[PDB]
């Protein structure tokens, strides 16, 4: 930031660019090292009532997997799921 | 259930399910149980012949064209007489689908190797020959690939410790990095941490 | 929540090293695009599960 | 509170100070034993018994929660102060 | 929702090719590479004169390993072992007894920092903040076991951290 | 054909990569561990386990660490029932000895026996 | 009873691959002396493949010799195609390991392993 | 309209998709007659290559013909359709619609132990 | 990159391993202004991208 | 609560996309500066 402007229109011929509007080198346009105190919030278990924790039990509705088959007409081929659509083409940039 | 709790896909078991009845029944020749996962993955555990005809099947058939071979893996669980559990994940890129194929060995028991198949099975069992001692028939080159080269033992089978039987140091009477049995000077400390009361009951095995 | 940020992939075609390269180039500013969309679309609450 | 062995060597607040026939010293010879010389039960002897008007107290350590959990201290016995068994503080009721 | 790298097709009237061939004969672009080198060469490094600028740290920063006291010169370590149930190196070594005033305390509270990997687990399992991994990284020794710390050399480094140690707390304790 | 029979005792200490010294000398116990009584939750006694027998654990003249030798001092292998973990051991030349089972016999209760009228099963204080 | 072999059918084919085995690092022990530049003789480094041949001699099962034989030859492999160091051969002679007590009476003296 | 490229490194565009695909999945369809009739393989081969022959033969437009067989590229249609053939003649071989060869032994797919 | 390790750090406390995004979210919460030199970073990354 | 959030009408725009800003003469122009400096350098 503290470079002469002759230098500085030398280096931005020779980048092309305009290198003092996005400079690599930080100054005070930084946060503060030093920072107000936080109030997090909680989530939403944090309550006094309807909170009972077999309502939201997570791990205890996980199940062992349903066996299809096991070895103790003109139904339709299924797949593993529908085939996938074709991605597209970029509106932002396709490059074409 | 809301906020804390997985959303459950009821769609993608359903339809991993129809294909999971599809391939039992293509194949009943291998098959042996077919299963969906409450978070919905496929598995289907079949027969150790059937290695190459289950998994050309799911590569090669248009219903399944599970062409990538996403990773395979053994498991040593010693309390079963074939301990050794191999598992195939696979990719269907059409489907946007994942398979898992399972199989079994002992020690003894070639499995047939998938590099006809898959060549990125190329490592991966010939990892499986160097961590489990789960031999590979008919593959190209089949050696050790992760341990050292004097290396006896197969580590991640579960009766081979933890630090292992040598260790390495310097000698400079021989000049020559050595090989000597392990003495820790702290040993690894074992802990037991598992809880004397069930944790779930959905998982609970039937009694004696 | 992948699905809710916007970007694009980039796609090679002739397989080589040189595609490869512009595709991680192009990685990397489909990741500054997405890091603009994750800087804006911050939700308040939480950080853990609230399951303790 | 650190005194020192025979041998001249200073023993630790667990009370650890190695034997004169004891080899190890020899790591020490050219060196130093590094000890803590601010002995924690010499300094909260030094704390003030708190004369409260109470039955329970409770004690969080301070700070809130820069402090250990907060528990409960009963002081029913007049002979005995009650002390809180993270901080070491100690509680006598006024009465 | 994808794009293609590289499938331009050139084009072929005769400007374009002879914008190619004056890139190819006078080495165009390779001007522009050298004109980005030099372009570097006018700006301000960006190199700090260690030792005497430092690098910028938080205060989450995870260096060297202190025990903590309370504002009563007590130790605030309740040999609860918690630090080293939660270690996933196995780093610490906690042996503990009552002492003479029947309290709670360590006899032994080892870390080796050899085996340490640094994730502060143990400052976040500790339920008392005894153990901190404190704003210290400059602590590079001659020998091994001058890396291998036992609790006076903790304690030590809790008293000589301690009044930056508890202005971190006091920033980051909010967070936690 | 494509199967050979082998009548022979199942065998594999020759591929185990274990030396010889920790086939032979060592005893394996199979045994279901007990409930630890500070406890009355019996998850813990539900399954077989492997250990062998304890070696040497020395102080580290350095820190008083424990230092041991014996690589099999942590291996502990989980059995779903006792067979599994006799096959085990015979198949690694391990010797061993198994410990049965120990089941709580069954108990008779009765909330009524504390309050009998002319039997000593009476609670003096409830 | 029925098991799906891995080369052998029985313990004679068997054998036969333990031979060629034996064969090939019987040959194979004065290039690796030579190559590695070892300090040990040829007579030397053919008595410790007889002793490796030797440790194995009591197996009756034919998939276990079949494996034996397998590691023998990836052993081999990384012997002739310099992958394995000096210090790799080297570790077939516990040189640096002291010599371990063998009578009962030494084992008393040095601790408890028995 | 010939499509310059098929964007996938090494699958070259095809000339003549739609003759190609006729030619493939009658084969496939020939090489599948040898196939027994109860066979789950050859019903569920047989249904869903008669759908893309029906498919093939009433649309003769490339792009749509992509669009509607939903697998994307033409000459990838065309490379599943090869992989269908030689899997199919595989088939034959292995007779896979046979019973179960051995069951498992009684705890092999139990989890947890 | 160096810039990054410093936002690592600022939200975990190591440069390189963070051990921060747990099962369950993350182990803590932002600290303030991190949001702000993050959005710094990344209005100047795209000249840094341009001229490699 | 105090939470480390975007400003209430979020950041600013971000570039992106690729900048190579194009430098340069013509071909034409760059061939004929060079065959002008041979034509001096010859006379
Ligand atoms: C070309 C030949 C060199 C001419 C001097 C020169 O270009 O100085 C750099 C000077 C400042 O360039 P800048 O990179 O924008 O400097 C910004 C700094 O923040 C401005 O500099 P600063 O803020 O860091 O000021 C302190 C600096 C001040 O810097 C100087 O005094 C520059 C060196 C003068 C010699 O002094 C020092 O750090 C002491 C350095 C002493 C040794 C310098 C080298 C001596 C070489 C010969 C022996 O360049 C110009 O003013 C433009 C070019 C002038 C060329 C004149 C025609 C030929
Ligand atoms: C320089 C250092 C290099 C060291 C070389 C290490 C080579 C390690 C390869 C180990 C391969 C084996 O030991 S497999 C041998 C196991 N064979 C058996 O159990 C079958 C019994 N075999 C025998 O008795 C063999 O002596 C014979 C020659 C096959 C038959 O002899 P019997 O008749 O009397
Ligand atoms: S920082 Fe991690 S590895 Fe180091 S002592 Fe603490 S818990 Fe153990
Ligand atoms: S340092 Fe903390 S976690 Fe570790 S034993 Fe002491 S009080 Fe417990
Ligand atoms: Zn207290």
């Amino acid at each position: 930031a503290s470079a002469t402007r002759l230098i500085q229109g030398l280096r931005n011929w020779a980048s092309g660019r305009d290198l003092q509007a996005k400079l690599q080198l930080r100054y005070q346009e930084i946060s503060k090292r030093t920072q107000p105190p936080p109030k997090l919030p909680v989530g939403p278990s944090h309550r006094l009532s309807n909170n009972y924790y077999c309502a939201r039990d997570g791990r205890r509705e996980a199940m062992p997997p349903s066996i299809v088959m096991s070895s103790q007409s003109e139904k339709k081929a299924v797949s593993p799921a529908p085939p996938i659509k074709r991605w597209e083409l970029s509106q932002d940039e396709p490059y074409l | 259930t809301r906020p804390t709790v997985r959303p459950r896909n009821d769609v993608a078991h359903k339809q991993l399910s129809a294909f999971g009845e599809y391939v039992a029944e293509i194949l009943p020749k291998y098959v042996q149980q077919v299963q969906v996962s409450c978070f919905s993955e496929l598995e289907i555990c079949i027969h150790p012949d059937g290695v190459i005809p289950v998994l050309t099947f799911l590569r090669d058939h248009s219903n399944a064209q599970f062409k990538s071979l996403a990773d395979l893996t053994a498991v040593d669980i010693p309390t079963r007489q074939n301990r050794f559990e191999i598992v195939y994940n696979l990719l269907s890129l059409r489907f946007n689908s994942r398979i898992r194929v399972k199989t079994y060995t002992d020690e003894l028991t070639p499995v047939e190797s998938s590099v006809s198949v898959y060549k990125a099975a190329n490592w991966y069992e010939r990892e499986i020959w160097d961590m489990f001692g789960v031999f590979f028939a008919n593959h190209p080159d089949l050696r050790r690939i992760l341990t050292d080269y004097g290396f006896e033992g197969h580590p991640f089978r579960k009766d081979f410790p933890l630090s292992g039987y040598v260790e390495l140091r310097y000698d400079d009477e021989v000049k020559r990095v050595v090989a000597e049995p392990v003495e820790l000077a702290q040993e690894f400390r074992k802990f037991d941490l598992n809880s004397p009361w069930e944790a779930f009951p959905a998982y609970r095995q039937p009694p004696e | 929540v992948y699905d809710q940020v916007e970007f694009d992939v980039p796609i090679g075609s002739r397989g080589d090293c040189y595609d490869r390269y512009l595709c991680r180039v192009e990685e990397m500013r489909q990741s500054i695009r997405i890091i603009s969309q994750c800087l804006n679309k911050m939700p308040p609450g939480e950080i853990k599960v609230d399951d303790a | 509170g650190v005194r020192t062995s025979p041998t001249g060597e200073k023993v630790t607040h667990t009370g650890q100070v190695y034997d004169d026939e004891d080899y190890r010293r020899v790591r020490f010879v050219g060196r130093q034993k590094e000890v803590n010389e601010n002995f924690a039960i010499d300094l909260i002897a030094e704390q003030p018994v708190s004369q409260v008007g109470s039955r329970v107290i409770s004690c969080d350590g301070g700070g809130g929660a820069l402090g250990h959990p907060r528990v409960y201290i009963n002081l029913d016995k007049e002979t005995k102060t009650g002390t809180c068994g993270y901080c070491g503080l100690q509680f006598r009721q006024q009465h | 929702t994808y794009k293609y790298v590289n499938l331009r097709e050139p084009s072929m009237d005769m400007k374009s090719v002879t914008d190619r061939a004056a890139q190819t004969l006078l080495w165009t672009e390779l001007i522009r590479g050298l004109g980005m080198t030099l372009s570097y060469l006018f700006r301000e490094p960006a190199t700090i004169n260690y030792p005497f600028e430092k690098g910028p740290l938080s205060p989450r920063f995870r260096g060297e390993h202190a025990l903590r006291r309370y504002p009563s010169g007590e130790e605030r370590c309740i040999a609860c072992k918690l630090c080293e149930a939660v270690c996933p190196a196995q780093a610490i070594t906690i042996e503990a007894e009552p002492r003479a005033d029947g309290s709670r305390r360590t006899t032994r509270y080892d870390i080796d920092m050899t085996k340490c990997i640094y994730c502060g687990f143990c400052q976040e399992a500790c339920p008392v903040d005894a153990i901190v991994e404190g704003p210290n990284f400059e602590f590079s020794t001659e020998t091994h076991e001058e890396l291998l710390y036992n609790k006076e050399k903790l304690l030590n480094n809790g008293d000589k951290w301690e009044a930056e140690i508890a202005a971190n707390i006091q920033a980051d304790y909010l967070y936690r | 054909t494509q199967l050979i029979t082998v009548d022979e005792k199942l065998d594999i200490t020759t591929l185990t990569g274990v030396p010889e010294e920790h086939i032979k000398t060592r005893k394996a116990r199979i045994f279901v561990p007990a409930r630890n009584n500070m406890q009355s939750g019996v998850n813990n006694t539900k399954k077989w386990k492997m250990e062998f027998d304890t070696r040497e654990r020395w102080e580290n003249p350095l820190m008083g660490w424990a230092s041991t030798a014996d690589p099999l001092s942590n291996l502990v292998l989980t059995f779903s029932t006792k067979e599994d973990a006799i096959a085990f051991a015979e198949k690694n030349g391990w010797s061993y000895d198994v410990e049965e089972r120990k089941v709580p016999k069954p108990k008779s209760k009765s909330y009524g026996a504390n309050f009998s009228w002319n039997k000593r099963t009476r609670v003096s204080t409830k | 009873t029925s098991v799906k072999p891995i080369f052998s059918r029985d313990m004679n084919e068997a054998k036969r691959r333990v031979r060629e085995l034996y064969r090939a690092w019987y040959r194979e022990v004065p290039n690796t002396v030579h190559l590695f530049q070892l300090d040990i003789s040829v007579k030397q480094g053919r008595d410790k493949v007889r002793e490796m041949f030797k440790k194995n001699a009591h197996v009756t099962d034919p998939r276990v010799v079949d494996l034996l034989v397998i590691k023998g030859k990836m052993e081999l492999e990384e012997t002739i195609n310099v992958w394995k160091q000096r210090t790799h051969v080297m570790r077939f002679f516990h040189e640096t390991e002291a010599p371990r007590p063998k009578d009962f009476l030494s084992k008393f003296y040095v601790g408890h392993d028995p | 309209l010939l499509k310059k490229t098929t964007g996938l490194v090494g699958l070259a565009v095809c000339e003549t998709p739609h003759e190609r695909l006729k030619i493939l999945y009658t084969k496939i369809l020939d090489v599948l007659g040898h196939i027994p009739k109860n066979a789950a393989y050859r019903k569920y081969t047989e249904q869903i290559t008669n759908e893309k022959l029906s498919i093939v033969k009433a649309e003769p437009d490339v792009k749509k013909l992509e669009e509607q067989l939903q697998g994307g590229q033409i000459e990838e249609v065309i490379l599943q359709a090869e992989n269908e053939l030689s899997l199919a003649r595989k088939m034959i071989q292995w007779k896979p619609w046979e019973p179960l060869v051995e069951e498992p032994p009684a705890s092999q797919w139990k989890w947890p132990i | 990159r160096e810039k990054m390790f410093e936002f690592y750090e600022r939200v975990s406390g190591a440069r390189m391993h963070a051990a921060y995004v747990r099962p369950g979210g993350v182990h803590q919460d932002l600290p303030l202004g991190l949001m702000d030199d993050i959005y710094e970073f990344s209005k100047n990354f795209s000249l840094r991208i341009d001229e490699l | 609560v105090k939470q480390d959030m975007p400003p209430v009408g979020g950041y600013g725009p971000i570039d992106y996309k690729r900048n190579l800003p194009r430098r340069g003469l013509s071909g034409y122009s760059m061939f004929a500066v060079g065959i002008g400096a041979l034509l001096f350098g010859y006379w």
